[PDB]
């Protein structure tokens, strides 16, 4: 379990890079290119949070 | 500005006015005012001063 | 370290008052004086969160 609690807790974290968190996309460059700067700085703020 | 391009005076926009003529900075903190000038600029022959 | 850990935790808690958290300013009176209520409430919500 000392192995199994450490391999799992990373795999939960790394897969959290695939989440949107209410934004339109999980990819930074799609938000940077498909939106205005004042709205990209809100959606990317949501992703950062 | 010709009225069909009055929306082009805005930060973060692309157009013939917005690129070839002038650009507003993305961090611009100010105001934009527009007004009709048909009785002062529009002529029957055409105003070539602009 | 018992002296130090309770001194680094407080000072950091001071320095995180300089963070904007995506708002237009880290000073609340500037937000309340430069913007009206409906616009400034989003910025104050971000700072409070």
């Amino acid at each position: 379990d000392v192995v199994n609690h450490n391999a799992q807790a990373l795999n939960t974290l790394v897969k959290q890079l695939s989440s949107k968190f209410g934004a339109i996309s999980s990819v930074l460059n799609d938000i940077f290119s498909r939106l205005d700067k004042v709205e990209a700085e809100v959606q990317i703020d949501r992703l950062i949070t | 500005i010709r009225g069909d391009e009055v929306r082009q005076i805005a930060p973060g926009q692309t157009g013939n006015i917005a690129d070839y003529n002038y650009k507003l900075p993305d961090d611009f903190t100010g105001c934009v005012i527009a007004w009709n000038s048909n009785k002062l600029d529009s002529k029957v022959s055409g105003n070539y001063n602009y």
